[PDB]
């Protein structure tokens, strides 16, 4: 309807109306595609574009939900760093499933964690120790101590 | 590219794309049919050009930056309303309830607590700005006017300048704040990151970190209050728990405060006419307090005697003694002089 | 979806959507104009697909990737210019002021210190490379040429090799660093954070961190150059001082560089017709150099023999020895094989 308004008066026949109606339907399709792509640009409004966001994050996860994917993307970015000892203690006590006391000496640069042996298994203890070392500073050394 | 893409260029391109029996010329039916769609495509090209600018992190709008920071978590600051205290002058016994609004010029302000004129509680009531902005930070001695007329109230003025009025954080300021946050992260050893948490306490303004004070891994925290005046014990404690909350893994942390140093002085001087011992004493103690504030390093005997003779009312002085000696007094670190004894004899 | 819509599908859709009493055939004027419009629309759809690719910047390199990396906090390390000192030889009393320009081949250099030939301050003046790049790291005893002719100056040579010319950043290196950081789950005070600190330094292609190498509070930091090469002592010093600026206070950090392993080759080889010793020696030198670049583990005496016989102009060889032996030699960590002696005879 836009072009026929722009088009001259003597071209007001039915053929022009039909062709311009088809072109206007094509315009609507194109503009809704443009809007969908612009939504895909933003993380919140993207639906199928989150795959490349995950690829940039270098983490591969099976598709579960768009909101879940966005939450995982938000979690992957920053949200790192243990501000104090309490962060590491709280993270480790989840694996140990028991209270843990720390005896840390600045002169020794030594970290020690005491936990009940019966509560936490050997394999999960090794996994928790590897995760701690992944978090624990290179100079510091953490000691896993099972209470007998 | 997009600048090259225009209605005429794509018109010629599409005319070349279509080869057909009928001749192509200006004013042709098919010419107009193609031209309209090519104008549409030029509009689409302009939209696609704007796609680039709106997709970029720079030169974003309010909603674009809002989405980016919601992804990043560095939320924009909306500003704070100005806060101040005004004095109500009028008929005694007049009661002004809470929620009353006072207007100075075109600005609008609201009174928080009830104030009674002539009451024992006083005629001063805190006033908070209705909206955020630095324009609400009214200075001292502003004659506030009631928006709604209240009998018994005549004049309203503020004894203190209004503070707290902060503008809305613009896009660019939050942008460089986010960039600085991304470039620099909290670290254990960099004294800037550690002293940042200590500086978050308003009482202290200078923070010093002393590495290797009790062996390896030992960090000594030195803080300075207002103009290097010791803060209260509760302030030291709360700073201690705060820094411990943000301290790294397994340090030994000790917080110290500036230590006042007593000063005892004694001198024999001849006072000028019309000047007593109390006047020269107060003037010299004020001057020497200023000097103690501005002195760095050891106490200088000659500076002290010069500021003493420069004190008005001093004609001739002799036998100036500071803490039992006339030599320069060495000031240790984190120590400030404090006048305790003044012995002036005429 | 831009990919869902394709040339022929949208062509047929446009043809079908309008009901025509006119028969539609191939090569028709209506068909030709529909084909032209479809060509333009397919160009638009391809451009939209390219814009989507640019937004996700997967394959093609563009400013979008660099800006997004800057959003994530990683910065493109442009590099540092090479630094060195040259000797001015000529008539005594000539003064070479600051900013003097000296050119070696295509490379351009600038004099940093005002040096007078024959003065008590010496004839040596520091020279900094005018551009960033490893090509400016000239070896010692290189002859430099004055861009601007100065009377009384004859010879310009450097007593030592130039250093400090870190290579200019490439998009591939930045992308690899971003990707490895993406795998890296860093933490304030963890091995990943230290290796990221090492990555912040110019010329640090590879990072190796060894925790508790000496036990309590000790970190062993190992770095490599391009293609697992050594790094100059200046780069190590800059890296360690930057780390100490950001590292936790108290840990002991040791930064080292790989050291080469010298080898000597002795063999009796019957040369082919028309080939001299120098040509085959140079060809075998190139072959063994690229083999060392492509080697991993230990040098294999059999690979050495094969890469010697495959050399052009080599007919029959005998008694091949690497360091006087036919046994494979282990190439340990932070160690590379270096060719020092080549002994070939017929």
């Amino acid at each position: 309807m836009k072009l026929i308004d722009k088009l001259p008066s003597f071209d007001r026949n039915y053929i022009v109306e039909e062709i311009q109606g088809a072109y206007d339907t094509e315009l609507n399709i194109l503009k809704e595609d443009i809007d969908d792509t612009f939504n895909q640009l933003f993380v919140d409004t993207a639906t199928w574009g989150l795959d490349m966001w995950e690829d940039i994050l270098c983490i591969e996860k099976k598709e579960l939900d768009f909101d879940t994917r966005r939450s995982n993307i938000k979690a992957k970015m920053r949200s790192r760093g243990t501000s104090t000892i309490e962060v590491i203690k709280s993270i480790c006590e989840a694996y140990t499933k028991s209270e843990t006391d720390i005896k840390v000496y600045s002169d020794e640069f030594t970290f020690v964690l005491s936990f009940i042996a019966n509560n936490c298994d050997y394999k999960t203890l090794l996994d928790c120790s590897d995760m701690i070392e992944r978090v624990k500073p290179a100079h510091l050394l953490h000691y896993l101590e099972p209470i007998i | 590219m997009y600048s090259d893409q225009t209605y005429e260029v794509i018109k010629n391109r599409t005319l070349e794309n279509i080869n057909l029996d009928i001749y192509k010329g200006e004013g042709s039916f098919l010419n107009n049919m193609v031209s309209g769609n090519n104008l549409e495509l030029s509009k689409i090209y302009l939209e696609l050009s704007k796609m680039h600018k709106m997709a970029f992190i720079q030169d974003t709008y309010n909603q674009f930056l809002d989405k980016r920071v919601n992804e990043f978590g560095v939320y924009r600051k909306l500003g704070t309303e100005s806060n101040g205290e005004v004095e109500f002058i009028g008929e005694k016994g007049t009661v002004i309830n809470n929620g009353t609004i006072i207007s100075y010029r075109d600005l609008l302000f609201v009174v928080i607590k009830d104030v009674t004129i002539g009451s024992e509680e006083g005629d001063n009531s805190p006033v908070q700005a209705l909206e955020v902005g630095k324009k609400y930070n009214l200075p001292t001695n502003c004659e506030f006017k009631l928006v709604d007329n209240i009998s018994g109230v005549t004049k309203i003025t503020n004894t203190r300048s209004f503070e707290g009025g902060t503008d809305i954080e613009t896009d660019e300021e939050l942008k460089e704040r986010f960039y600085k946050i991304q470039r620099n992260q909290a670290t254990s050893g960099n004294k800037a990151h550690y002293e940042e948490w200590a500086l978050e306490v308003d009482g202290v303004y200078n923070v010093k970190v002393y590495p290797r004070w009790d062996g390896p891994g030992t960090v000594k925290v030195l803080i300075f209050g207002k103009n290097n005046q010791a803060v209260d014990t509760e302030t030291i404690e709360r700073c201690q728990q705060h820094i411990d909350e943000e301290k790294p893994i397994g340090p030994t942390i000790t917080v110290v405060t500036p230590l006042p140093i007593e000063i005892s002085i004694s001198a024999v001087m001849k006072l000028e006419d019309g000047y007593t011992l109390d006047n020269v004493k107060e003037s010299f103690l004020e001057s020497i307090n200023t000097y103690f504030r501005d002195i760095r390093g050891e106490i200088i005997y000659t500076k002290v005697m010069g500021i003493l003779i420069n004190t008005t009312g001093v004609h001739d002085l002799s036998n100036l003694l500071i803490n039992g000696s006339t030599d320069n007094i060495t000031i240790n670190e984190d120590k400030i002089p404090s006048v305790t004894t003044v012995n002036f004899s005429e």
